[PDB]
């Protein structure tokens, strides 16, 4: 996260004309590295 | 559903707002029975159901 304010990642878009749908609840990744290392992720997913 | 109309100041005649209404019970007895919202003409659908 940038230092400070509000960080500015939201640079793969600059501008939004028109919106029709939204959705907003848990982040879908419930994966931690919190724990501990040595151990890596094996996140799959299907978008169909 | 109270938020869009019934509220401070209503939308411009000429830019009307809009509202997307997604993820709810919506039950529209309760503008059936209020006196307040009578105009309730619906042209093809029954208007109790």
């Amino acid at each position: 996260n940038n230092k400070s304010w509000m960080e500015s990642e939201f640079r793969v878009y600059s501008s939004a004309n028109n919106c029709t749908f939204e959705y907003v609840s848990q982040p879908f990744l419930m994966d931690l590295e919190g724990k501990q290392g040595n151990f890596k992720n094996l996140r799959e997913f299907v978008f169909k | 559903f109270d938020e869009v109309f019934n509220a401070t100041r209503f939308a411009s005649v000429y830019a009307w707002n809009r509202k997307r209404i997604s993820n709810c019970v919506a039950d529209y007895s309760v503008l059936y029975n209020l006196a307040p919202f009578f105009t309730f003409k619906c042209y093809g659908v029954s208007p109790t159901k």
